[PDB]
């Protein structure tokens, strides 16, 4: 695949912008960059191929560029440690775009389409969980570390009787989460294709509560902790 | 707002394309920059291989026409005579 | 093209020069306006004044003092030096015919009409 990789890149000059167009990339990286909302604006009119977008750590003002019909339906999108990015903001990105142009009829989420999503940091709340949710059919690659108000009572919506993301969560990362214990395992049973489950640094969940959840899976799925708390299949 | 802006009278030559309609009216505020695009618009040109110039030396984007007029034309008849590149 | 990251005029084109632009406040309420001169635009449009005013209605045709005219235009720096002014008398007794500046006249004599958006 093509990816530009500007991460850390103090000046993203003009040039820049317009290398980006000539090359029309698969994956953009504009991580820790001053990227304004006006040239992120500019970039996604342009780039009808983007399918991943990593902006960890720009402005919300830059991110909520996204919060736009000119958004394309993106593959992966990583916000994680965006500062004012919160519940309200959650909703303007997923919710459907309102600046439709009379010559459109797309009114849903322009991140339908997400498989993955990276979150880490973020000060959000289950609120946030039910729209992802209700607007991510996808989403296989779950990124929530260090995430404060993540709780059991989360993993409960996530892996809930009815949902998507019941049987379409493949991969999920948890590190550091304090409300986490050792019973968002039982609902990790609830999961038909998990094969990744990252507790590591999780002060509440037991290395005892991993094991035992090996055991218990064992008879359908094997997995393995192959490192402390990190939970694969094998 | 703008609309009522004293207005200037411009001559636009090119250095050794060219411009047909090479008489122009904008608002005093109006800066080199503005007149550079709006120029670029016409002649379907990008406002990069584009440069306003007065007695053959570059004008600064940010000046604006009334400070070419007082800067370089002071009192001079109508109209400011001024020079494209490409 | 590309902005960079820290970031409504309005331009009339002609093959011919331009006639001259008054700014003039005729009404307090009203406030400044830019006006040609009727005589010029009826040399330019080759019309007389009764077939402007029957064919082009809308044109908001004003008399004023034409000592009134002179008091305002020498007020402007930008005729300060003018021998344009040359042309009027400041103790004249008489009236003297604008027309107002607007896309409409610019249309009609002949010119287009640019806008700039940023």
């Amino acid at each position: 695949g093509t990816r530009i990789d500007l991460n850390h890149c103090k000046s993203i000059t003009p040039l820049m912008l317009s290398g980006i167009i000539r090359r029309q990339p698969v994956s953009l990286d504009l991580s820790w960059t001053n990227i304004s909302k006006k040239q992120l604006s500019w970039l996604i009119n342009r780039l009808p191929g983007l399918r991943d977008l990593v902006l960890s750590g720009c402005s919300w003002i830059a991110v909520s560029a996204l919060c736009s019909s000119s958004c394309p339906l993106l593959r992966t999108l990583d916000v994680q440690w965006v500062e004012g990015l919160k519940d309200a903001q959650m909703r303007d990105l997923l919710s459907p775009p309102t600046d439709n142009r009379p010559g459109q009829m797309d009114n849903r989420s322009k991140l339908r389409n997400i498989v993955e999503l990276r979150l880490a940091g973020l000060d959000i709340t289950d609120a946030s969980l039910r729209l992802i949710i209700r607007h991510m059919p996808l989403l296989s690659k779950l990124h929530l570390s260090y995430c404060n108000h993540v709780t059991d009572q989360s993993i409960n919506l996530l892996t809930a009787v009815g949902t998507t993301t019941r049987d379409s969560l493949t991969e999920i990362n948890l590190s550091d989460c304090n409300k986490v214990t050792d019973q968002c395992l039982s609902f990790f049973k609830r999961c038909g294709n998990i094969c990744h489950i990252d507790l590591r640094y999780c002060k509440q969940v037991t290395k005892e509560g991993c094991e035992q959840f090996i055991a218990e899976m064992s008879v359908s799925v094997q997995f393995g902790q192959v490192e402390e708390k990190l939970l694969q299949k094998l | 707002y703008y609309r009522y802006d004293e207005q200037l009278n411009l001559c636009l030559e090119r250095l050794s394309s060219v411009l047909q309609n090479k008489y122009v009216r904008c608002s005093v505020r109006a800066e080199v920059r503005h007149l550079r695009r709006v120029l670029c618009h016409r002649l379907m040109l990008n406002p990069q291989h584009v440069q306003l110039l007065f007695d053959n030396e570059v004008l600064p984007d940010h000046m604006t026409m009334k400070q070419i007029w007082l800067s370089r034309w002071f009192g001079k008849p109508s109209p400011l005579l001024l020079q494209y590149s490409v | 093209n590309p902005p960079g990251p820290e970031d409504v005029f309005e331009f009339e084109f002609s093959e011919t020069p331009l006639l001259p632009c008054y700014n003039i406040q005729v009404s307090v309420a009203q406030g400044p306006r830019n006006w040609l001169l009727l005589s010029d635009v009826l040399k330019k449009l080759k019309m007389s004044s009764r077939i402007f005013r029957c064919n082009f209605p809308n044109v908001e045709i004003v008399t004023i003092a034409e000592a009134e005219f002179y008091r305002q235009v020498s007020a402007s720096l930008l005729f300060s030096c003018s021998k344009d002014l040359e042309a009027f008398n400041p103790e004249s007794k008489e009236l003297l015919d604008l027309v107002e500046f607007t896309n409409e006249i610019q249309t009609l004599l002949g010119s287009s009409v640019e806008w700039l958006h940023p």
